[PDB]
């Protein structure tokens, strides 16, 4: 069921972004308008005249296309996002993933969608590109824009949603977006208008089609940025709900479900929120489950969080066992670096707010692991070229959290059951 | 709300503040050994004379005024010990201990236009040194060099009172450091808005961290997932932040303002209140509380003065006015630090301009 | 004693388990060795230690139970029990087996601070000094009539006297009518006084095998809980091992004469030595399968 809530939000969430996108079109379309017939001597009247051809049926027939247009580019984001980067290991394998057949039918799409944009450009730049040898030569150079546009998205990996590391108004994130994607959408035309002169050459008109790839590109690079901006727009998941009916909402069983990964990951970065501000939900993750005493919350957090360490912690010392391996290994410890400074600073505040002792019962188990796991760091440190941005982000938030949780528990510490093993590197830390 | 007119006027230009006796500064006339009572009990904090004649970021954000020609760079006081860092001119590192001649001396080849120094609380062997390129924690192939792209020049370095994490700032990054000395290891915490992280400051406890950028927003941060609550209502850049010795109250001031807003850490209280106005006076440069919670000295710069004031924490808290201190003829105040384990009242070791590295006892002397 | 513990796991079986974990942690001319004062205190401090855990787990187990009602908090876990349950939290204190807890609280409600030491950890060697004569008289003139029963049994414990007293009103379970008989140790008395006066019957053991066997074993009557169990069908192949661990330990007394019954005491023994023929033990024991399992 929790995959059918997520999908409805999801697509309602593309309807935000592709709707910040589709009553932000207009507005470029009339600066279009009015940069193509610049008269730099007759302000009034060219401003006019692309006034009258702005109410002119041709315009909004354009406009339509456009907005169809960027329909299927939010559909686009919303088939082919990801949440985690598209990295090619040998050029091979990134040869070979530019030549997937859906790959390569978001190519022809693209391609086929810039044609249009391109046509409905030159229509609206009335004159003589206005009926089918430079009206073809346009549609040419946007069937190339799009081409391009598929594959740099595909090598950039702009698929990748970034979670926003400070969330932020949707409007300030996307007013400083602004710059970037124009600058980029000028500068990405214009070097794509040179090597599209090149290539006509070897199998008036040039503003005109840098204006119209200039146009298109930023309309892309908008609703890319519109569609990361919202679809990337955190959620909290209420920890335990008043009813079990809505136990596949909270941010336990969602974790700990097969859903998405992006509602996984965007779980994770509530869970991260709470834990650093929300004390409520806190005490609600060591809530005891009644009937039954269990801090099911707590546990399954913890449980999840542990698990996904230990894996993280297979493959480091798999991949250790070059250089590109052992940074593969552990690409994946962003997630694992923010449970374990959670974790551990929760740990360090039990010592004083969970009033049930609830954490306690759990102590010893988590200083294993920790031992355990910066064991097999340091054997991987040990490995040459291995010790020459995941990885330093989960060394660094391991010993960094254990050192809080260790001088949080003071002398207290010392009445913990640990292995002795564990225990020298404790009293080191301390130290 | 205090302000810098109830103070006993300073100290006349031939007398220098010797001790805090019952609440009244007593001048002495630099050899006018303090009361035969108290002179058994002056543990020998070295009272060096380094003479001089023995970035721009850096220099502007550094903790001293006079960070181009002051021999005294950075001060530090150990959180344990009468041990105490003094940065040199030369970014050379001494490190002064009560009780020995020797004098412990690091200078690594990463060691350029130094910000600060941390003695990481709870061990005597750990110095974190802010460079101008990284973090040299020195091991007192003796320095582990530790090093984060993009967080450089390194302006604020700061071991948690833990002893287990130190983090570093940049005012060019927008994202502050957190170092795990032990793993090498750097951790990015970005931040939307305001520019680098300029000073970083942990409450005394470790939950509350004070974070002024080369901006007007001001951030704390509350230690457990290191949550983000932003200021930004300040008008223009933090100069300061200084804790409360409980950690519930954060006393800072705005560079261009002379009035210390004392927020009440009580999600915080939603606004600051105006504690002490030292208007002058001029610029609170620099403040510092007495680890007992009941002596606190301010640094305003236009002579740059101490304002020293006794704090009532009960039923209000408010600043109370106590004197000025104040270096000889020509002496400005360029660092101070309150010693944090001075165990008969209060130890605050001032750093004049010359390299004179004077030390001034708040006696609490019960009555 | 391992490999029979590893092959009890794999069993799985409670009781064995727990009776092969206690025979592991007590068993850390034979004769001669079973009596040595040093050896009875070692055994006696073995079966302190089993019990001392025991009933430290049973603490763990019933807090983390009652969990609401414990207010357990992040000396602690006492007051949480005794919520669900001074000298009461001294008592329920040590018949967990943690002394220094205890330790604690007698240090918050406190010549007499060598003389405590002296009675819980410090050595104190002294010369010419007096002790547990003038603990036993006030404990006789005040404390033996005293209205707070945990105070009393403190008393009893400290000072190894009024040992007729049960003193029930703070010991409930056989653990602990142990746990402070014990503390108040001539071994050969009460071994005679828990073999003889009580018996089997009093054990009832007819339930609670296990038990009156960790009663005999506890005091270091090896061949008293070794013929008990044997008598038990169910403990047969288990006793044997057990012995067989005994015999090669020199922790084993044999009969001499082959035709004597199983158990048997010799003349001229300290008294409450038993002897057991280890071999017509084996052979009555194995006469049941040597005719399938040869190799056996």
């Amino acid at each position: 069921m929790t995959m059918l809530g997520e999908r409805l939000v999801l697509r309602w969430r593309v309807a935000a972004s592709f709707a910040w996108s589709v009553i932000l079109m207009p507005v470029c379309c009339a600066l279009f308008i009015v940069l193509s017939r610049i008269q730099i001597l007759h302000p009034i009247q060219w401003l006019t005249d692309s006034i009258s051809d702005l109410t002119s049926s041709y315009t909004i027939f354009c406009l339509l296309l456009i907005c169809a247009i960027l329909g299927l580019q939010c559909t686009f984001l919303m088939e082919y996002y990801t949440v985690v980067p598209s990295i090619p290991c040998s050029r091979l394998a990134l040869i070979g993933n530019l030549l997937l057949p859906h790959r390569i039918l978001h190519s022809l799409a693209h391609v086929a969608m810039g044609v249009l944009a391109s046509w409905c450009y030159a229509v609206l730049s009335k004159g003589k590109y206005q009926l089918l040898e430079s009206h073809l030569f346009q549609l040419l150079c946007g069937a190339f824009f799009g081409y391009s546009y598929s594959l740099q998205y595909f090598v950039h990996n702009m698929n990748y949603l970034s979670f926003p590391s400070i969330q932020q108004y949707k409007y300030l994130q996307f007013r400083r977006f602004l710059p970037l994607i124009i600058k980029q959408s000028v500068f990405q035309s214009l070097y794509f208008i040179r090597s599209y002169a090149i290539l006509y050459f070897c199998l008036s008109l040039f503003y005109q089609i840098w204006l119209s790839g200039t146009f298109l590109l930023a309309t892309w690079y908008m609703v890319w940025i519109l569609f990361r901006i919202y679809t990337t727009e955190a959620r909290i998941f209420p920890v335990q709900t008043s009813f079990a009916e809505e136990a596949e909402k909270c941010l336990p069983f969602i974790l700990n479900s097969n859903t998405l990964p992006l509602v996984k990951y965007l779980a994770m970065q509530d869970l991260v929120l709470l834990s650093q501000y929300s004390p409520s939900r806190r005490q609600e993750v060591f809530s005891l489950s009644q009937p039954g005493g269990h801090p099911h919350n707590w546990t399954s957090i913890s449980k999840e969080c542990l698990n996904l360490m230990s894996s993280l912690t297979s493959r480091l010392i798999a991949h250790q066992e070059p250089e590109a391996s052992s940074q593969d290994v552990f690409a994946d410890a962003q997630i694992h670096i923010w449970a374990l400074e959670a974790l551990s600073h929760l740990v360090a505040a039990s010592f004083s707010e969970d009033r049930m002792g609830v954490v306690q019962t759990s102590l010893s188990s988590v200083l294993a692991i920790l031992l355990t796991l910066q064991e097999a760091v340091e054997k991987h440190f040990k490995l040459p070229h291995a010790s020459s941005t995941l990885r330093f982000s989960l060394r660094a938030a391991l010993k960094t959290a254990i050192y809080r949780i260790t001088t949080t528990f003071g002398e207290h510490l010392h009445a913990v059951p640990v292995s002795s093993e564990h225990k020298k590197k404790l009293q080191q830390f301390l130290d | 709300m205090c302000s810098l007119d109830l103070f006993p006027p300073p100290l006349d230009g031939s007398q220098l503040p010797l001790y805090e006796f019952n609440n009244e500064i007593v001048a002495g006339k630099g050899f006018d050994n303090p009361p035969p009572t108290f002179q058994s009990e002056l543990v020998n904090i070295p009272e060096p004379t380094i003479p001089v004649d023995a970035e721009d970021l850096t220099a502007e954000f550094s903790q001293a005024l006079g960070w181009a020609d002051c021999p005294l760079r950075a001060f530090a006081w150990h959180p344990h010990t009468y041990k105490f860092a003094l940065a040199l001119l030369d970014d050379s590192i001494r490190i002064y201990t009560a009780g020995s001649p020797t004098i412990p001396t690091l200078k690594h080849r990463l060691q350029k236009d130094v910000a600060s120094l941390a003695w990481k609380p709870m061990c005597a062997s750990v110095l974190a040194v802010a460079c101008q390129s990284c973090v040299l924690v020195w091991h007192v192939g003796c320095a582990q060099v530790l090093s984060h792209p993009g967080h450089s020049p390194v302006t604020s370095v700061c071991w948690s009172p833990k002893g287990g994490v130190l983090l570093s700032a940049s005012p060019v990054d927008t994202a502050m450091l957190v170092w795990d000395v032990p793993t090498e290891s750097c951790i990015p915490l970005q931040r939307v808005g305001g520019g680098g992280v300029t000073f970083l400051s942990w409450s005394p406890d470790g939950s509350k961290v004070l974070a002024a950028t080369p901006s007007s927003v001001f951030r704390v941060w509350e230690t457990q997932k290191w949550t983000c609550e932003r200021w930004p209502t300040l008008q223009g850049r933090c100069q300061t932040g200084c804790w409360s010795p409980d950690g519930s109250r954060l006393l800072f001031a705005v560079k261009g303002e002379s009035v210390i807003y004392s927020l009440c850490f009580s999600g915080g209280s939603q606004s600051a209140t105006v504690v002490a106005d030292v208007s002058e006076g001029g610029e609170i440069q620099s403040m510092c509380w007495d680890p007992s919670g009941e002596r606190l000295a301010v640094l305003l710069k236009g002579q740059p003065v101490i304002a020293v004031f006794r704090t009532r924490n009960s039923p209000i808290f408010e600043l109370l006015p106590c004197g000025f201190i104040h270096g000889r003829k020509g002496e400005t105040p360029q660092l101070f630090q309150f010693h944090p384990g001075f165990n008969k009242g209060a130890l605050l070791s001032q750093l004049w301009s010359s390299g004179r590295v004077n030390h001034f006892p708040f006696y609490f002397v019960n009555a | 004693v391992d490999l029979c513990t590893e092959a009890a796991e794999r069993l799985d079986d409670k009781n064995v388990s727990d009776l092969w974990v206690m025979v592991k942690q007590m068993t850390d001319d034979t004769l001669k060795s079973r009596c040595s004062g040093q050896m009875q205190m070692a055994f006696v401090r073995q079966a302190l230690n089993y019990l001392e855990q025991s009933y430290k787990n049973y603490t763990l187990i019933s807090v983390f139970a009652n969990l609401q009602q414990a207010q357990l908090g992040g000396y602690n876990l006492v007051r949480s029990f005794l919520n669900i349950r001074v000298w009461a939290l001294i008592y329920y204190c040590m018949r967990c087996g943690d002394l220094m807890a205890a330790q604690q609280v007698v240090n918050r409600a406190q010549d007499f601070k060598n003389c405590f030491q002296e009675y819980i950890h410090n050595k104190d060697r002294r010369l010419s000094p007096t002790t547990e004569n003038k603990l036993r008289l006030h404990y006789r003139r005040a404390v033996r009539a005293s209205t707070d029963p945990y105070k009393r049994a403190v008393y009893c414990i400290i000072g190894r006297c009024d040992v007729s007293d049960n003193h029930s009103e703070v010991a409930d379970k056989t653990e602990d009518y142990l746990w402070l008989k014990l503390s108040q140790v001539t071994l050969p008395q009460f071994q005679k006084q828990l073999f003889e006066d009580y018996g089997e019957s009093h054990f009832a053991v007819n339930q609670q095998p296990y038990l009156y066997f960790q009663v005999l074993f506890l005091t270091a009557q090896f061949e008293a809980a070794i013929a008990f169990l044997f008598r038990l069908e169910r403990t047969r192949c288990h006793a044997v091992h057990v012995a067989l661990a005994l015999f090669e330990l020199k922790l084993l007394l044999k009969s001499t004469g082959q035709s004597a019954q199983l158990l048997s005491q010799e003349p001229g023994e300290p008294q409450g030595v038993r002897r057991l023929n280890f071999i017509r033990l084996l052979m009555l024991y194995t006469r049941k399968f040597e005719p399938t399992d040869p190799r056996e």
